[PDB]
RNA sequence: AGCUGGACGUGGUAUAGAGCGGUAACGCAAAGAAACCCGGAGACGUCAGCAGGUGUCACUGGAAGAGUUAUCUUUUCUUUUUAACAUACUAUGGCCAUGAAAUUGGAUUAUCCAGAGAUAUCGGCUGUAUGUAUGGCAGAGCAGCUCAGAGCUGUCAGUUGCGCACCUGAUGACCCUUGAAAAUCUGGGGGAGACAUAAUUUCACGCCAGUUCGUACCCAUAACCGCAUCAGGUCUCCAAGGUUAGCAGCCUCUGGUCCAUAGAACAAUGUAGAUAAGGGAAGUCGGCAAAUUGGAUCCGUAACUUCGGGAUAAGGAUUGGCUCUGAGGAUCUCAGAACUGAAGCGGACAAAGGUAAUCCGA
RNA sequence: UAGCAAAUAUUCAAAUGAGAACUUUGAAGACCGAAGUGGAGAAGGGUUCCAUGAGAACAGCAAUUGUUCAUGGGUUACUCGA
């Protein structure tokens, strides 16, 4: 599993069978991308990366929430 | 310093004449302690009463914790314990119950 | 133990199949006099030779 | 107190076959099986032994998983030798061929 | 998640010969190659102490649950977890600069190092995590509370240890002892060959595969060997609290167990366990057996001797409880005084009886 | 008849059964006391493991219980080992 700090690596990623995970917490989100030998995570605190990101989900990728 | 308050739910029991509210009162009073002191209920903690509930705030670091031990004593005095459970309802309260 | 050659499992699978007792349907048979079977062997009581 | 089992049909202690205590998410204390410890990398001249730097320390297996920075340096014999005894054949090659003309010139 | 072997795809390194940066240690996803020759790891003893980490144990505030509640107890117990693996940082040592040290310094518990360059610089490089942070990860696990399979709440923040077991790091001591090898992974020196529409290259991301055999269960006061369900014998790992020098004994928690044919009487004799007034080996081949002694602190300690020893020699005292006082340290030991008991107090447990001669064998 | 006496220990109620000091649940009292009567292995054993059922025999008293009898079922690996 990796994580992701810079959300351009992220995009590069997820622009590349494609499913996105998006999981709340308390306090931060995340975004889970599934590659073959890899788990991609990126964790945001505030709202705005949030929805920015949530607006960042491509029709080519389907959007799955826990 | 800071301000903290707790709300023990007396609910149930008044409706049956189980507890009074105005004894429990006098019992939390009495046993509460403040650095050894039974009586020194000194002004940083006070107690209220209502028709189904008791509130303490204190600026002093309390836990209710606490609160439960004595609700305990108290029931075990009266008898109820076979009857009466003090629970948790929320973070800043505990409620009693029947069960059965 | 564990550890087993391929040779010991099969030797002693073919001992533990032995081991049955007589069918209770043979003995109903008009030329035998097999009662039971003689060469039943009991783990405990007797041992095989496995090395 | 949690105790602990071997997980591989080697109960006796020996340096290849050491545990080490983890703690699980389940709660459970498991056993872990540690690899072994392996031996810095020295420069190879005689008698020198000095501990290489820069090269990574690893398992044998592992040497093959890295990155060619881990197996070498930048020097003349960068994994071979260290600094100093590079240094020192510089200067001895050097010097000894110049005794070598010397010797020549004198010779004709 | 990782590994090895395949085989191409897409990006990217490098070259008209073959990366770029730093004075230097060295650095950075990648940066051409055969024979050939050399390496590194693998690859190693015993013991002693030091340092760190993991696990465990202890303690602190918060929250949920449970035990106690005539009296006392802001109480007593319980849960409060984080895998391999990914990235970045720190880690007992070693190096590189700059500069050289005598009124010699530096440094460890111990050694030990220095002009063959010590100490020292807002200096620098490098090596090892059973370390930290994040990812994994909370969605799992754990603890509570509801509803009639669905649901809700919390799983938080600290401190210390010559404590203990293991591991690691840096050392030290020892030998008329000096403590495997190979497979395997990898590096260096060398530059014969190969190649323009080309050639070759320890970068990423993607595609494919991993066969055969062993995996139950006992490992013992009932699954083994002792003709047996035999008081014998049979190689290992994990280890909690209290007392304590202690992994001893004694008592406990986790987990396990009450299985050893039973009932009643209570004579002799017996097997095992204890205690005997006065004397004290008179018993007996013989002090056989029993008894005495026993810890720790303070006193005191001969002849003899191979000067190491003898040596706990012999011997003499003290030991509880309680209330105070002083001294040793970081950003748990030691000593004093007073009071109080049927003068008891290593209260169980644990735990030498001495001395003087003779003979052997060092 | 000798004898069934080492390894501290058992007790109460319910249930099941023709039958219970010896089986199962619960309630008490004790033991091994992390150098274990605990959790797992190697050698050795080879199905003794699991479930259901049970007449005799065996489990030196007993048994409704079993390491016993009968019937069925259990041992999955690129990374553990060979
Ligand atoms: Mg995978
Ligand atoms: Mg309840
Ligand atoms: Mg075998
Ligand atoms: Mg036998
Ligand atoms: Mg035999
Ligand atoms: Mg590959
Ligand atoms: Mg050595
Ligand atoms: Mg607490
Ligand atoms: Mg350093
Ligand atoms: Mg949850
Ligand atoms: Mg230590
Ligand atoms: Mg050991
Ligand atoms: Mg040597
Ligand atoms: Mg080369
Ligand atoms: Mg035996
Ligand atoms: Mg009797
Ligand atoms: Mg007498
Ligand atoms: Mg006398
Ligand atoms: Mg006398
Ligand atoms: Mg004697
Ligand atoms: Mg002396
Ligand atoms: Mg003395
Ligand atoms: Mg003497
Ligand atoms: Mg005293
Ligand atoms: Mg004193
Ligand atoms: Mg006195
Ligand atoms: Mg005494
Ligand atoms: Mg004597
Ligand atoms: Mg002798
Ligand atoms: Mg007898
Ligand atoms: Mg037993
Ligand atoms: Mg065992
Ligand atoms: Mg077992
Ligand atoms: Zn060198």
């Amino acid at each position: 599993p990796k994580e992701i700090t810079d959300i351009k690596k992220f995009m590069k990623l997820w622009q590349n069978k494609k499913v996105v995970y998006v999981k709340t917490n308390k306090r931060i989100t995340k975004f889970k991308l599934r590659g073959k030998k890899y788990l991609y995570t990126f964790k945001t605190a505030d709202p705005k990366i949030a929805k920015g990101i949530k607006d960042a989900i491509p029709a080519t990728y389907s959007k799955i929430e826990i | 310093k800071v301000n903290l308050g707790f709300k023990i739910d007396c609910s149930q029991p008044v409706e049956d004449k189980v507890i009074l509210i105005g004894e429990f009162a006098e019992f939390l009073k009495s046993k509460i302690k403040v650095g050894g002191k039974l009586g020194n209920l000194g002004e940083n903690i006070t107690i209220s009463n209502d028709d189904k509930k008791i509130n303490v705030q204190s600026t002093i670091p309390f836990s209710k914790r606490y609160l439960k031990y004595l609700t305990k004593k108290y029931l075990k005095k009266q008898d109820l314990r076979n009857y009466l459970y003090v629970t948790s309802s929320d973070k800043n309260s505990y409620q009693l119950r029947y069960f059965n | 133990g564990a550890n087993k050659t391929l040779n010991m499992k099969k030797r002693f699978g073919r001992k533990i199949k032995q081991n049955r007792p007589l069918p209770n349907w043979y003995r109903y048979k008009s030329d035998t006099n097999i009662r039971y079977n003689s060469k039943r062997r009991n783990w405990r009581r007797t041992k095989l030779k496995i090395y | 107190a949690q105790r602990i089992t071997y997980r591989r049909r080697c109960s006796y202690n020996t340096r290849s076959n050491k545990v080490r205590k983890v703690k699980t998410p389940g709660g459970r204390l498991v056993a872990q099986y540690v690899k072994k410890v392996v031996n810095y990398t020295k420069c190879s001249e005689a008698g020198c032994n000095v501990a290489l730097n820069g090269i990574a320390q690893v398992r044998p297996a592992e040497y093959a998983t890295i990155a060619r920075s881990a197996k070498t340096v930048s020097r003349v014999y960068g994994g071979e030798l260290c600094h100093t005894c590079v240094r020192s054949r510089i200067i001895r090659a050097f010097l000894t061929e110049e005794v070598k003309i010397v010797k020549r010139k004198m010779i004709s």
